[PDB]
């Protein structure tokens, strides 16, 4: 407009705030021992 | 086998090969030769 630049502010909602989420557990590995070497077997239900 | 007076009798030694390995799948009519474990020696994620 061109008659009075009469402005102000109004807050913005919805925020990002902290809070505690769920995640998954991956799938147990498998630790085949070995001399002075560890041995894992993993199985990944999604991409870890 | 005898027909009409005759007997006749093949065999044997056709070079004794065969592509049946000492251990065989069997799934939806194909068959594969994969060395599958024996009955309580399978384990996760595996055929078994």
């Amino acid at each position: 407009a061109a008659g009075a630049t009469l402005k102000g502010k109004l807050h913005v909602p919805f925020l990002l705030a902290d809070g505690k989420c769920t995640v998954p557990l991956a799938p147990e590995p498998m630790i085949t021992f070995g001399f002075r070497s560890v041995s894992l077997k993993l199985h990944p239900k999604n991409p870890t | 086998v005898n027909f009409n007076g005759v007997k006749i009798t093949a065999g044997p030694l056709s070079t004794a090969w065969t592509p049946f390995d000492r251990k065989i799948v069997q799934y939806a009519g194909e068959i594969y030769n994969y060395d599958f474990p024996e009955y309580g020696a399978g384990q996760p994620g595996a055929f078994g």
